[PDB]
RNA sequence: GAUUCACGCAGUGUUAACGUGCAAAUUACUUGUCAUAUUUGAGUAUAGGGGCGAAAGACUCAUCGAACUAUCUAGUAGCUGG
RNA sequence: UGAAACUGUCCUUAGUGCAGAUCUUGGUGGUAGUAGCAAAUACUAAGAAGAGGAAAAAAACAUCUUAGAACUGAAGAGGAGAAAGGUUCCUAAACAACAUUACUUGGAUUAGGGUGAAUCGAUCCUAAAUUACAGAUGGAAAUCCUUAAGAAAAGGAUUGAAAGGGAAUAAGAUUAAUAGUUCUUAAUCAAGAGAAAUGGUAACAUAUCAUGAACUUUAAAAUGGAGUGUGAAAAUCUACGGAAGAGUUCUCUUUUCUUCUUAACAAAAGUAAAUUCCACUGAAAUGAAUCAAUCAGAGAAGUGGAAUUUAUUGGCUUUGUAAGAAAUUCAAUGAAUUGUGGUAUUUUUGCAGUCUUCAUAAAAAUUAAAGGGAAUCUUUUGCUCGUACUAAUAACCGCAACAGGUCUCCAAGAAGCAAAAUCUUUAGUUAAAUAGAAUAACGCAGGUAAGGGAAGUCGGCAACAUAGCUCUGUAAGUUAGCAAGAAAGAGUAGCUCUGGUGAUCGAAUCAGAACUUUAAAGGUUAGGGGAAUCCGACUGUUUAAUAAAAACAUAGCAUUCUGAUAAAUCUAAAAGGUUCAUUACAGAAUGUGAUUUCUGCCCAGUGCUCUG
RNA sequence: GGGAACGGGCUUGAUUGGAACGGCGGGGAAAGAAGACCCUGUUGAGCUUGACUCUAAUUUAUCAUGUGACACUCAUUUCGUUAAAUGUUAAAAAACAUUAAAAUGAAACAGGCGAUUGAAAGAGAUAGACGGGGAGUUUGGCUGG
RNA sequence: CUGUUGCUUAUAGACGAUGGCAUCAGAAAUCGGUGUUGUAAGCCUCUCGGGUAUUGAAUG
RNA sequence: AAUAAAAUAUUACUUUGGAUAGUUUAGUUUCCUGGGCGAUGAAGAACGCAAUGAAUUGCGAUAAGUGAUAGGAACAAUAAAAUGUGAAUAUCCAAAAUUUGAAUGCUUGAAAGUAUACUAAGGUAUAUAUGAUAUUCAAUAUCCA
C-alpha cells in the first residue's frame, strides 16, 4: 500500500487535525483535511434538534441563503413546532381565563 | 522536625479546591422590595449535577421586577422539584415545597432548608444532601424565631431570615458502601486533595508527632488541648469523652 | 536511573535570553531575570558578588555619552 | 531577485522597483535571510520582458 | 526548531557570521599575531547555549 | 478497580554478563505487568527548619537525617602532616 | 657553548638556602608496543577513479557503478513532524588534524549556493494560572488585592496554548536543495467600490430576493468512557472481460507477474442506510419490532409525505475541472489504451440505541436565528514574522558517531485467535569502536549425553520438564460468587469424498466416512501439577543506584472538634490566604485495617474534659 | 635466628645462567578509601523528652474617655446589592411582558444605601499561665578497652 | 655444515619448539578397496540404487 | 665455564621538555589634582557599518567616519582613487546620532505588533507621581435669593 504524511506541521491526532487519505492521479494518495462534525439547533424549551436547519460550523451559516438558516414560522429556528404550539395555547387560554375569572366575573 | 500535612494544607498550593467544572454559587436571589413585601415567580428550567456536591442544583429563571430581561438563578434543589415547575419567593408566598419564605412565616414544626443565618446573606444552613432544619418556636416580641440545625443544636435567627421549604434532594448518598479505593479516588474529583491518608504512626518522628520507633505506637495521650500549637495538634482536640460510648 | 538515563528528557528551556542584560538568564515561569534583575527598575547587584559587579558595571561597555561628558 | 532592507515591506519594495526601474510589478514574495537581508522575488507584468530590464541593470 | 522568533533568528545568523576564520590578507600584515580565531566553534563540538 | 496474550513498561531471579564497562546503574535470558487508583506530552502551581511524599527519611537537576551558590572566612582545632 | 651585560670588598635590607607536607603548577618514565580496537547475522566478483595490492600469498584493499548473496520485515534500520540543535542542508575543490586500521568517504577542511504563503502556522480568543495604576499592609525591601476598597477599568485591566477554539487552495510540473509557499490551470475567503413576497392541511419549501434599529432571549463554537450493531470510503483478497509489457519454458503451464488513476471547488441523470417529525385512521384476540433492547389512546402498526446525518456542494455511482494531466507501452516528438462486479477481511469515518459513575466529563473570541417594531454581475486590495536540515544504533540530552533516555502521524503478503514468533514485497541498508592466519588452555553465549534420578546444595539455584485446539471428566474447602485450564483420560497428519449451516450465486465454519503413511499441535509460538503452614483480605504503591515485602495505601469499623464572624491553618502585617463556587449526608484531626465471630476488667497515675 | 614478638634486604646456612613467551592465582601482611567497628576530643549534626535556658501560636487580667439612666448608636466588627422602593405620612398552563398613550401619568418628606454587632469584641502595651510546635546548648573524671 | 624458506607438512603444536620430505620431491584429480545413509532423477520395475566418503582413512 | 643481546656506568653530539640568564608597551603601593552622568533620554545590552574582516578597535542608516578649527605630506597586506586647489593626525566645538534599556501611549518570551491627535508615508506627542497657573466641572459641604 501507499503510506502518507501530514502536510501541515501538526503532528498529533487532535480534533482539528483530522485527515482523509484519498487517491489521486497516477495511483498515489494525497492527504486532505476534514471538517469537524457539528451539532444543530435545539429548541429553547424541549432541547430537541430542530428540523430544516443544517448542522454546520457557526461561521458557515452566513454563507447560506436567507431561507436556509430558519423556518418560516413564528419563533422559527429557535422553537420547535410543538414548542410553539404550546406557547400559542398558553397565551390564549390564560388570557381568556383571566377575562372571566377576574375582569367582571 | 518537619511541617505536618495539616500545616501544608493551609498554604493551599496542591490543596486548592478542584472547582473548575462547578456550575456556580448556589444561593437565593438578592433581597429586594418585591420579595420583602410581595412575591416573585421563578420557573425551574432544569435540574443539574453540580460537581463536588451531592445534591442536584436547579436553574430557576425569575423574569425581572424592575427592568426588562431575565434573572437566571441557581438554587439548591429541594426534593420533589421538577422541570417546568413554578416556585415563588416572597413574604406572601404559599407554604409549598420549593418556595422561599421568610422563616417567620413558616408555622412551628415546618421543615425548611437553605436557611439564612443573617438576613439577606443568601443561605447558610441545611445545604447538604437530605439535610433540613425544623422551626421550633417563634418570638414576635423581638422578631426572632428558633430553628433546629441538622446537628441538633438550636439557633435563634431573625424572623425575616429566608429559607426554602422542603428537603434537600439527594438523601441517602452516604448509606451506600464504597467498596473500592478507586471509587473513593473518584469521589474527590471535584474536591480538595485529601484522600490517601497516611497514618501518623507510619511516618517518622520528623514528619509527625505520632512518628514512632521500633513498634508502631503513639506513645503519648492522643487527647490534646485546644491551645496546642499547629504542628502538634494531632489527634483529638478538647475531647470531653472518648471511646465507644454507651 | 538518576544519572545517564534521566538526562534524556531535557528539552525544555528554563531560561531564555534577557532583553536588558543579554544573558540567558530570563526565567520564563518566574518572568524575571536571574542576572540583571529585570522588570525590577534597579539593576540587581549584591555586595557578596564582588566579581559579578566587575563583570557588568560602568566602564565595562562602550560608555558612548559619558566618555565625552567627563573629558569635557 | 533583489536584496533589500528588512524594514521595507512588500508594498514598499513593489513601489521602489517601479520608481527605480520603470516597470510594472504583479507579485512580490519576500524571505528574510540568516545574515539579515530581505530577499525579494519581484515578478513583472507579461507585457514587460525582464530580459532587457536585467541587461540594463547589468546582470547579463 | 523550525518555529522561531524573528529576533532569535537574527541572533542565530550572527553566530553563523562570527564562525569564520582570519582572512588571508589580514595574516600578511606587518607585526601580525592573529592567525587563527580562537572564538570559533562547531555545532558538534560546543553548544552555543542560546 | 475479573483472567490472559501483544505494542510498551518495569526490575523477581540468574545473586548471569560487565565491573579501568555500551553505560558514574547498562545488557541478555527468566519473570512480572501491560486502561480507569491506567500510561503519557506540553502549559502551569508549590522552594530550603521550606516544598512534595499510597511514608522508603523517599524526592527536590549524578548534590538531601536539611539543595546549590557566594560572603562572613585564611571560621576554630589541646589533633595529624611538613 | 653562549653574545650583552656583570663582578669583588664593607655596611644596610629581606618575599634569603628544600628531599619529603596524598604539598602546588608543569613536564616525563616503567608498566608497554602490553590490555585492548570481539553486541547490532555479511560479504563476494568484474570495472572505474586514485600516489595508494603490493607479493617468494604481504591470504586482509577505503569510494562509485554493475552482477551475485543478504539484513531491518512494514508498532521497520521506511516516509514525515513537535521540542532540542543551528547551517549539520546542496554543490565544487581539497584530506594536515578528527570518526580506537585506513579512507579517494563524511554530520570533518575551504569556498560558494540555498528557506518565496491572502488560504499552513504564529499574530487573534480564552483555560489552569500571571501581572499593572489607584487602594490596603510593612522599619525596610517589598507584600496583598485583580474588581473588591476607586470621580479608574456599556461593564470591567495585562499576559497565558506553533497539541485547546479558529474566515478562506487543490491537482500536476518544477530545483543540485524550497514548496498546501514557486510555475500552469482551476477555486475559495475577508474588506471594500460600481407600509415591506409567495407555496404546502401539516412537518416545511422557494439561483439575494421578499426591509428590519434600540433592547432581550435562544442556539452554536462546546464536551467522559465502555461495549454491540450498522452505512460509506480506502487497503487487501477475489469473479467476469480484456489491452499493453515482462518472467519461466525441452518438462509442463490458454501460465506467473506489472499498469489500467484522478484533487480542491461545484453540478444534480440514477439511487441508498439510519433517525426524528407531519397528515389519515384509531390497536385487546394486544400488537410492532432489535444482535440486545425498546415502544404505543399525552396515540402503535399500516399508507402517503417533510427534514437532517453519512470525511466539499447533497451519502454513493455519475458529471464539470478532465485528459489536454498522470500511469503503462510502442516508434523516431508522434501514436495506443485507461469495463463491470463481491451476502469476504482489516483500518478509517459517521450513525443508532444499551450500559456506567457519591466521576456527569472547559471558556472566550466569534456566528446565526428569534421576539420587538424604530426609520422610511464586474472590479480592487490582502501588511509582519517562521518556512533549509536531523528528529536519532551519528545532527537532541548523557564530556563522544555512548547497546542509555526522548512526544506523535501513515502502515503489504503468508500463517495464526492474535499488530505474537518466523519468512517475504515497496522503501532503506550491507557501513555502522580494524582485520588475516591458526583452531592450545581458561573463558562468555548456545547445545547434547550411557545408567541412576536431588544422593549435589543453605535452598531443585540453574537447567530440564508442561504447553495449541476438540471431547469426556473434574475433589476437599467456600464469603455460594469461586476453587477450575483443578486433578485425570482420549483425539489431532496426508489424500479422496459426503452431509449441515444462506440469498433470488456466495461465506468460511462444523460433523462424518473410506484409503495411505515415518501414526501427526510442537519448525516457530506455547500453563509443570498436587498436599499443607505463616503473613497481608483483594486491584494498587514503595527505598531513581544492594531491601518490592509481611512495609504503605485501601474499602469497612471507631473516636474527636466545629453552626460558618466557626474548626484546622499559611503569613512580619494585612478591606490578607486555603479547605470554602463550601455548611453537619459538611469541614477539619486521628487509630485499626475486607467479610464472619468478639472486643473482657480497670478512672489509682499521666493526659483530656466539666453544665462546678 | 634475632628483631616492633609473621624479612626481599640484617646473621648463619641451602643455593644461583643472561633475556623472556603462554598460563596461574601461594606471596608481595598486592591495589582501591586519612577504618564506617572501638576509644579519645572539653568536635558536630538528625531525632526525643518537665535535661537547662528561652521563643512563635493559644490563653487570662489591667490600660487605652460614645451617649442617656439596663436603653440607644456614633465609632467598631461581619456582611449584600445594578448601594433599585428603607422609615414616616398620604400553587391549574415550561408563553409574552422593554424603546407609553393621553391630558403629571409613575404620591410626598427624611439630613440613615440596606442590614448585623456594638461600646463589648479585634489589633497595641504590660503582667501571669501554657507552649519540644520551635531555637540555642549541655549531658564530669579515674578506669588492666 | 647449520638456520631461513617450501610441502597452506605431519606421528607435533598457543607462538617458538619437535618429527618427516624437499626433483626418483610434492600437490592434484580419476579409479579400485573401505565406510555412512537407505533405494535417486526420467519414464511396483529399472535399483544392494543415488549421494557422501579425509577433512586428521588405506592403494594405484 | 662462557657470550655481551638486553642491563648498568661516564663523556660528546642530537632529540623530548622549557628551567636558567638577559629583557619589559604589564602590574602593585603611596601621593597630587578633580570627582565634571541621566526624561535635552544615562550606565548597560543588542544589532549594524571598512574595497577585500572572524575577533578586537572606532563609529551609528552622513557608518574604521561628515563639517569647522589647528596640522602640514603621508598610507601600505594588496590593488584602486584622491591629495600643497591641502594626505595623515588632534579636538571640551558643529551637525548627525539604529533597537532597546529609568524606558515613559499599550503589549512584549526568543514578540511578530498596535491606538489616538498633530504635522499616503515619515516625524513628533500621549506612563506614574508631583509644584505653579489657566479652564471646565462635581458635592446644598457653608451661607444664600
Amino acid at each position: 500500500a501507499v503510506r502518507v504524511t501530514y502536510v501541515r506541521k501538526h503532528s498529533y491526532n487532535t480534533k482539528s487535525n483530522g485527515i482523509r487519505i484519498v487517491k489521486t492521479a497516477g495511483g498515489n494518495m494525497t492527504v486532505q483535511h476534514r471538517q469537524k462534525i457539528s451539532n444543530g439547533v435545539r429548541c429553547g424549551d424541549c432541547g430537541c434538534v430542530l428540523a430544516g436547519i443544517r448542522h454546520i460550523r457557526p461561521h458557515q451559516y452566513g454563507w447560506l441563503g436567507k431561507s436556509k438558516r430558519t423556518v418560516t414560522r413564528a419563533y422559527g429556528g429557535v422553537k420547535c413546532h410543538k414548542c410553539v404550539q404550546k406557547k400559542i395555547l398558553r397565551a390564549f387560554l390564560i388570557n381568556e381565563h383571566n377575562l372571566i375569572k377576574l375582569a367582571a366575573a | 522536625g518537619r511541617r505536618t500535612l495539616s500545616q501544608r494544607k493551609g498554604r493551599g498550593s496542591i490543596f486548592k479546591s478542584r472547582s473548575h467544572h462547578k456550575l456556580g454559587v448556589a444561593q437565593h436571589r438578592a433581597i429586594d422590595f418585591f420579595e420583602r413585601h410581595s412575591t416573585v415567580r421563578g420557573l425551574v428550567k432544569s435540574i443539574e449535577h453540580d460537581p463536588g456536591r451531592g445534591a442536584p442544583l436547579a436553574r430557576v429563571v425569575f423574569r425581572n421586577p424592575r427592568q426588562y430581561g431575565l434573572d437566571k438563578e441557581l438554587f439548591i434543589c429541594a426534593e420533589g422539584l421538577y422541570s417546568g415547575q413554578y416556585i415563588y419567593c416572597g413574604s406572601k408566598a404559599s407554604l409549598h415545597i420549593g418556595n422561599v419564605l421568610p422563616i417567620g412565616q413558616c408555622p412551628e414544626g415546618t421543615v425548611v432548608c437553605n436557611v439564612e443565618s443573617k438576613p439577606g446573606d443568601r443561605g447558610i444552613i441545611a445545604r447538604a444532601s437530605g439535610n433540613y432544619a425544623t422551626v421550633i418556636s417563634h418570638n414576635a416580641d423581638n422578631e426572632t424565631t428558633r430553628i433546629r440545625l441538622p446537628s441538633g443544636a438550636k439557633k435563634t435567627l431573625k424572623s425575616n431570615c429566608r429559607a426554602m421549604v422542603g428537603i434537600i434532594a439527594g438523601g441517602g448518598r452516604t448509606e451506600k458502601p464504597i467498596l473500592k479505593a478507586g471509587v473513593a479516588y473518584r469521589m474527590y474529583k471535584a474536591k480538595r486533595t485529601t484522600w490517601p491518608r497516611v497514618r501518623g504512626v507510619a511516618m517518622n518522628p520528623v514528619d509527625h508527632p505520632h512518628g514512632g520507633g521500633n513498634h508502631q505506637h503513639v506513645g503519648h495521650p492522643t487527647t490534646l488541648k485546644r491551645s496546642s500549637p499547629p504542628g502538634q495538634k494531632a489527634g483529638k482536640v478538647a475531647a470531653r469523652r472518648t471511646g465507644l460510648i454507651r | 536511573t538518576k544519572g545517564t538515563s534521566c538526562r534524556g528528557t531535557r528539552h525544555n528551556k528554563t531560561h531564555i535570553l534577557c532583553k536588558r542584560c543579554g544573558k540567558r538568564s530570563w526565567h520564563l515561569q518566574k518572568q524575571r531575570c536571574a542576572s540583571c534583575g529585570y522588570p525590577d527598575a534597579k539593576m540587581r547587584q549584591y555586595a557578596w558578588g564582588y566579581k559579578a559587579l566587575r563583570r557588568r558595571t560602568q566602564g565595562t561597555g562602550r560608555m558612548r555619552h559619558l566618555k565625552i561628558a567627563l573629558k569635557r | 531577485v533583489f536584496l533589500c532592507e528588512q524594514k521595507a515591506n512588500k508594498t514598499m519594495i513593489k513601489k521602489a522597483v517601479e520608481k527605480r526601474y520603470g516597470v510594472k510589478v504583479i507579485k512580490v514574495n519576500t524571505l528574510v535571510r540568516l545574515d539579515g537581508l530581505k530577499k525579494a522575488f519581484v515578478r513583472l507584468a507579461p507585457d514587460v520582458e525582464a530580459m532587457e530590464v536585467a541587461t540594463k541593470i547589468g546582470l547579463f | 526548531t523550525g518555529h522561531k522568533g524573528f529576533s532569535y533568528k537574527l541572533k542565530l545568523g550572527k553566530k553563523i557570521h562570527q564562525n569564520r576564520g582570519v582572512p588571508q590578507w589580514f595574516r600578511m600584515k606587518t607585526g601580525n599575531t592573529i592567525n587563527y580565531n580562537f572564538k570559533r566553534r562547531h555545532w558538534n563540538r560546543r553548544k552555543m547555549g542560546m
